[PDB]
């Protein structure tokens, strides 16, 4: 049916999103 | 008062202003233009028949009639002016429903006075011409609206109102299967048509005083398959969907006693956020 | 009256220090070698007060965190959160939703002042505590004569007008007149800025009580000798207790920080005001009743007060004083990062603040010749010929005739800067010698000491004889210094290169000219000579005595002279090289004497090198001193004595006219009249200090700057800021400091205001456009308060765009921090791109899900109502209330996801105010963490589980992060040919209406 969007794998994707970006930003304020 | 008038200069410093006030009529100028733009592309990617998204209005709403200001109808017998303004609401809906209001076979189509298969009319598209309508005559809800017989205080000794499902665009309602869990005294016409009952509390201990009588099309409480899919307000405009009264006749009158409204389906839901969303819930109180 | 208190504090003093014996005994009532009676001690200390200061008129309780809790910022979100409050208390005139939007939003702003103010009041705390830490009262007894016998007692129980004896390192107990006096000198540095140690001696000398010989004062320390003296003055009726009276009596002005951020409050409570009025007007205008009206002006009003620029402000500052900490430099208040950046004058002091107050041997007269020592306090320069036979003899008699020694404690220690007992010329001597000509403990004791005559107070000759160590000839060998025409009075022959010589007037005025030179060089000058004695009339057993003379004084042989003054600290000269290239006023103060004050200052930079004062021409064109027209003279040294004399206007004539300034002989009070009379110009001033003479214009400053460990305890307290290295190369750090932060605190400043207008427009045309709102409360903090925030404060690592210290400081007046070019920016251009962005994704959003822009207006009355659940959008399709309400809640989403994309482009284009973003690069971390996790958090906020519930934010569909990005690069773009344009062309358009 059209009356399914499926919000779980966008809400899985943005949250590794979040994650990755976060560590990311983690790693770049610590240059050693 | 000092900014105001000083040697050469308007408040603050006047001798550039017409700089930055042509400058500002530009760049909003572009400002707007830009945005209009962007709208414009955004309008080009919005289809002319269908939503790109219709998910949020999935599990449709039950609405009513004489929508009140808060789900209550309160009111005289007696008193004309007590009934006033949910009569009207009522004149008013079913004011497109009149035999005479649709009269036009073109645009209009007569079909059962039984509940039957869903119309299915081609694709979305317009190469198939502007699509007919399913004619929905009062007579089919009786004693209540009544065409122009009775009742026609339309309730004024005891209350009913009008039961309707949301239009949504493509929508083929599912009946629950001929295998159903509970579904109340409801008739046998599941394969051809969308059922509703009523109840006075949810699921628990109930204030439930009352006897109601359905009137729907071909006398199942319910909405014909016939009338859906919906095709929309470019393709079908002047489409009435389905109706079906709901007349409680026997009820304590000084109290206030609760009302749910339910339809039943595989293609129906409902939220207990959303107490209109496959649901209803009406609170009434006939005092005299 | 504690103005009439100040007003006669603020005037230099008197005294009774001019009398006989006789009368002063007589005005005390008291005996001058018993003293007075334990009687008459106990019933006079305990007439007025123990002799000692006051402890401070302050010490403010905890509840002083309320202070950190108003300020003039914390006062615009009070007010701010009073009025949601009062919008919710309205909006009890109908059954309504604020329980999540104006109740929330006030608690809110409340919580934001709190929570900054518990920052600062902590941080501040923190600061105070290292202070007091720092403190240090060892108590000190005072030798007092009572009945005849010398009793050691508390000096706290030290009254007025009793005898008291000091010795040698003994600190000065209260104010004393002295009635006698053998070989003292104290040390009046601290107190009256008098570099050398001051002789002390019974007799009136100077008609100014500072200055003159009789007086002992409070807080100085005896450095050699003893003396006897009665108690002029006790406790707060001291010197030093007016002085510190008088500072903290004294008002700090406003920061101009604190007027900076004032300026700008009235910035934004003038626009707020301004559109809440306008719109309030506007609303009445079209159908909205007096009720929803007043709603309307409460929710603009307040919509455009900036909640998280006080916090990420407060933070800002917070963090240079990190760096100011780090370096060693200590701020007590927060605001103080800034005012050194500001500065246009420094008034200075000078021993033991620009110089090291640390007497050192200079130069030499040896053989004729004069030869430099090496000066310098790590032994980096340059030693001369040590070899020459005279600078043995001479270094010789020099250590000889020292009553100063080593102490106890003194080996590891450099020989510079380890500790000596004694006088301090007598210790730069000693160290001079122990330093050059190997150790002089070895060569004190090879001759050893017979008699020796401690320096009188008049002629200043000290003189001593010992024994001879030399194997060929056993001579009785007298060793003689002193003042230089003294020395030439009582001597014939000469030494040179190991031979005498009598002496001829060439050679004899060439000495003459020689003193003459490195006297008027700055560097007081110490004449050396010795006489064998003629053993055939002075045997090997002959017992000579000082009882009176049993030797010849006069044909003496004269060796050489010896120069001495104090340098300066190291990092000086080049600092203030630093502060004139910046364009601040260097101007010293002084209470030393001018002779030394005008080679110092000539030294340092602040009198340069081609400049001269209507003394110097005069000097150089053989006429009188009024004959030059002192309007062709750039430096002027004025004197104490004509300040005093000296009216408003006069000083305003000389501060004006003279470009680089020195001020000697000058009392504190008079150095808070110099200080003042700057701030009239109009003009903020920074003081640097050593001792309590600067506690009552370090305190006045707009900025107090005192010295760590050389400083005294007033001095620090009255200061709004410390150097604990005292170094005063971070003098110059400061003003980089300071002159940073300003800019960077703009940038940061613009970046929220920016935010301000695509929050705010959603409000505003919701109310005209009669929309289903865009953009909701929560979204809305969870820019201001939740994403903003770490760009904001990024913004404060931001680098110099360009050189920043060879501009002149700012005009206060001009250049002020939130200007009409700023708000212009923020509101006027950029954040309508920002708008504009969102108004797009609600757009996007909207139609994409069946509602038609075109059919979205009007529709807000239906929208909102909650009860009408057929409603009907472009396709003929029916939404419930909750449906539709939850496409307005996945529409405030990305709105705010919006604001974010945007926040991005101009967190970049803040972060530089002139220069391409390929010029500064994007070299900042904090900036580049701050856009990764702004965005991750965003993206938590929306795709978080359970926030559709809890924040009434739903995920997005991918395609809605998508549709803010267009205008965020326009953003990019836009400003970066607009910092183009400013750069290529500074005359300029671009440059007089944008740049901020
Ligand atoms: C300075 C700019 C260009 C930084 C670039 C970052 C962009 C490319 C990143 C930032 C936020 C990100 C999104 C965050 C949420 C997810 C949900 C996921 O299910 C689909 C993709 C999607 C929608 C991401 C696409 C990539 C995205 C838009
Ligand atoms: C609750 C609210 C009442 C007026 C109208 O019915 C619209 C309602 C929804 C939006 C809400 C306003 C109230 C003021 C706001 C918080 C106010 C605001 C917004 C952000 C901010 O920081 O400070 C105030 C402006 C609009 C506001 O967000
Ligand atoms: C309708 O009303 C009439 C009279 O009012 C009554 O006789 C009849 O039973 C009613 N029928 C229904 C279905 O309500
Ligand atoms: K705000
Ligand atoms: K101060
Ligand atoms: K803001
Ligand atoms: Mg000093």
């Amino acid at each position: 049916d059209p009356f399914y969007y499926d919000y779980e794998t966008v809400r899985n994707g943005g949250l590794i999103f979040a994650a990755l970006a976060f560590i990311v930003g983690l790693i770049i304020i610590l240059s050693k | 008062i000092w900014n105001s008038e000083k040697k050469e200069f308007l408040g603050r410093t006047g001798g550039s202003w017409f700089k930055i006030l042509l400058f500002y009529v530009i760049f909003y100028g572009c400002l707007a233009g830009i945005f209009i733009g962007t709208i414009q592309v955004m309008l080009l990617t919005i289809s002319e028949f269908k939503p790109t998204y219709q998910d949020r209005v999935a599990p449709p709403g039950l609405t009513q009639i004489p929508q009140s200001q808060k789900t209550e109808i309160s009111f005289r017998p007696n008193d004309p002016q007590s009934y006033e303004s949910y009569v009207v609401s009522i004149v008013r809906f079913l004011e497109k429903y009149k035999d005479l209001a649709q009269k036009d076979d073109m645009i209009f189509e007569d079909c059962g006075n039984v509940p039957s298969e869903l119309k299915e009319r081609g694709e979305y598209n317009n190469e198939r011409g502007e699509r007919k309508v399913c004619r929905f005559r009062l007579e089919w809800l009786g004693n209540c609206s009544g065409l122009n017989d009775e009742t026609y205080g339309y309730k004024d000794g005891k209350p009913c109102v009008i039961i309707k499902l949301n239009r949504v665009l493509g929508f083929k309602p599912k009946p629950p299967k001929n295998e159903s869990l509970e579904t109340y005294p409801v008739m046998k016409y599941n394969p051809y048509v969308l059922p509703v009952h009523c109840t006075g509390k949810r699921d628990e201990d109930k204030e439930k005083v009352g006897t109601m009588e359905y009137f729907g099309l071909g006398g199942y409480p319910g909405f014909p398959l016939q009338y859906y899919p919906y095709y929309g307000k470019l393709l079908q405009p002047k489409y009435l969907q389905p109706l079906m009264a709901v007349q409680f006749t026997n009820l304590t009158m000084d109290t206030e006693i609760r009302i749910e409204c339910k339809a039943y389906g595989e293609n129906i839901g409902y939220s207990e956020k959303d107490r209109f969303q496959g649901r209803f819930d009406v609170k009434i109180e006939v005092k005299s | 009256k504690e103005r009439d208190m100040d007003e006669l504090k603020k005037e230099v003093s008197m005294d009774d220090h001019k009398l006989s014996l006789d009368e002063l005994h007589r005005k005390y009532g008291t005996d001058l070698s018993r003293g007075l009676t334990p009687a008459r001690a106990a019933e006079i200390l305990a007439r007025d007060g123990p002799n000692a200061l006051t402890p401070p008129p302050t010490t403010p309780e905890w509840v002083k965190f309320c202070r950190q809790l108003f300020g003039g910022f914390s006062m615009l979100l009070w007010i701010g959160a009073i009025l949601c409050f009062l919008a919710y208390g309205i909006q009890a005139a109908t059954e309504e939703e604020p329980q999540n939007d104006n109740l929330y939003l006030g608690v809110v702003l409340s919580a934001v002042v709190i929570i900054t103010g518990c920052f600062s009041y902590y941080q501040e705390a923190k600061s105070s505590k290292i202070m007091e830490s720092f403190k240090n009262m060892v108590p000190q007894q005072a030798l007092v004569i009572r009945n005849g016998e010398k009793m050691s007692i508390n000096a706290e129980e030290v009254v007025v007008g009793d005898l008291v004896e000091v010795k040698g390192g003994d600190r000065i107990p209260a104010d004393l007149r002295i009635i006698s006096a053998n070989g003292c000198k104290v040390d009046n540095s601290s107190l009256t800025g008098e570099s050398e140690p001051q002789t002390r001696s019974p007799d009136f000398t100077n008609e100014n009580p500072l200055e003159t010989r009789n007086i002992a004062f409070f807080s100085t320390n005896c450095v050699e000798g003893t003396a006897r003296g009665i108690v002029v003055y006790t406790g707060d009726r001291t010197v030093m207790g007016r002085i510190a009276t008088l500072a903290s009596g004294l008002e700090g002005g406003q920061t101009p920080i604190a007027a900076e951020i004032e300026h700008f409050i009235h910035i934004i409570t003038g626009v707020a005001v301004f559109l809440g009025v306008s719109f309030f007007i506007l609303s009445l205008i079209l159908e909205y009743t007096w009720l929803e009206a007043v709603i309307f002006l409460i929710g603009i009003i307040v919509a455009n007060v900036p909640e998280g620029l006080l916090a990420t402000v407060t933070v800002c500052l917070t963090l240079t004083a990190k760096r100011m900490a780090r370096k060693n430099c200590l701020v007590k208040n927060l605001e103080a990062v800034e005012t050194l950046g500001s500065t246009s004058t420094i008034c200075s002091d000078k021993t033991g603040t620009l110089t090291q107050n640390r007497m050192t041997v200079a130069h030499m007269w040896s053989d004729n010749q004069i030869h430099e020592a090496d000066t310098t306090e790590n032994q980096s320069g340059v030693s001369f010929d040590k070899t020459s036979a005279t600078w043995l003899a001479l270094s010789r008699i020099a250590g000889l005739c020292n009553r100063a020694v080593f102490q106890a404690n003194q080996e590891n220690l450099p020989i510079l800067k380890r500790a000596v007992a004694g006088d301090a010329s007598e210790s730069a001597l000693l160290k001079c010698i122990e330093l050059c000509c190997g150790s002089v403990k070895e060569m004190r004791e090879r001759y050893t000491k017979i008699v020796e005559i401690p320096f009188n107070s008049t002629n200043k000759y000290q003189l001593s004889i010992h024994k001879n160590p030399n194997t060929a000839e056993p001579r009785h060998l007298l060793v003689m210094k002193g003042a230089p025409e003294r020395i030439l009075d009582r001597c014939s022959s000469i030494l040179i290169h190991g031979k005498e010589q009598p002496l001829d007037e060439e050679l004899k005025d060439a000495f003459q000219n020689a003193y003459l030179e490195l006297g008027g060089l700055g560097e007081r000058v110490l004449g050396f000579c010795h006489l064998f004695l003629p053993d055939e009339q002075f045997p090997e057993g002959f017992q000579f005595d000082t009882d009176d003379v049993n030797f010849p004084l006069d044909n003496l042989c004269f060796v050489g002279l010896i120069s001495m003054i104090d340098p300066p600290r190291a990092a000086v000269p080049d600092a203030v090289g630093k502060c004139r290239s910046a364009g601040i006023k260097v101007i010293m103060v002084t209470g030393d004497h001018p002779i030394t004050a005008k080679a110092i200052a000539k030294g340092v930079g602040i009198i340069s090198e081609g400049n001269e004062t209507v003394e110097d021409i005069a000097a150089r064109l053989n006429i009188p001193v009024s004959q030059v027209n002192p309007r062709d003279a750039k430096a002027c040294v004025v004197h104490g004595s004509d300040l005093k004399d000296m009216t408003s206007e006069q000083l305003d004539d000389i501060l004006k006219y003279h470009t680089e300034i020195v001020f000697a002989r000058t009392s504190p009070q008079q150095k808070l009249i110099i200080v003042e009379g700057c701030q009239r110009q109009g003009a903020i001033v920074a003081v640097t200090g050593d001792g309590v003479n600067d506690s009552p214009a370090s305190k006045k400053a707009d900025i107090g700057v005192a010295m760590g460990i050389a400083g005294s305890d007033v001095s620090k307290q009255a200061a709004d800021m410390i150097l604990l290295d005292d170094n005063f190369a971070s003098i110059v750090t400061g003003v980089e400091e300071g002159r940073l932060i300003f800019d960077n605190l703009k940038k940061s400043i613009a970046y929220t205001l920016t935010s301000n207008i695509p929050e705010i427009t959603p409000f505003l045309i919701f109310i005209i456009a009669n929309i289903p709102l865009p953009l909701g409360t929560v979204t809305i903090l969870c820019i201001d308060l939740g994403t903003d925030m770490v760009p904001a404060i990024s913004l404060a690592y931001e680098q110099a765009e360009s050189d920043i210290m060879k501009r002149q400081p700012r005009n206060p007046k001009t250049d002020k921090l939130v200007n009409e070019q700023l708000i212009s920016m923020a509101y006027g251009q950029i954040g309508m791109i920002q708008a504009l962005g969102g108004f797009f994704t609600y757009f996007v959003i909207l139609a994409e899900n069946g509602f038609l822009p075109i059919h979205l207006l009007g529709l807000r009355v239906n929208w909102d109502d909650r009860w009408i659940n057929d409603v009907e959008d472009s396709y003929g399709q029916q939404w419930t209330y909750e449906q539709r309400k939850i496409v307005e809640f996945t529409c405030h989403t990305p709105f705010f996801v919006t604001i974010v994309v945007v926040q991005w482009a101009d967190l970049v284009i803040c972060k530089t105010r002139r220069n391409s973003v390929f010029q500064q690069g994007m070299k900042n971390k904090i900036l580049i963490f701050g856009l990764f996790e702004e965005t991750a958090l965003a993206a938590f906020l929306s795709y978080c589980p359970g926030m559709g519930v809890a924040l009434r934010m739903y995920p997005l569909k991918p395609t809605w992060w998508f549709c803010a990005f267009p205008y965020s690069l326009l953003i990019f773009v836009y400003d970066e040919v607009r910092k183009l344009i400013i750069r290529r062309r500074p005359g300029g358009w671009v440059e007089k209406e944008t740049y901020y």
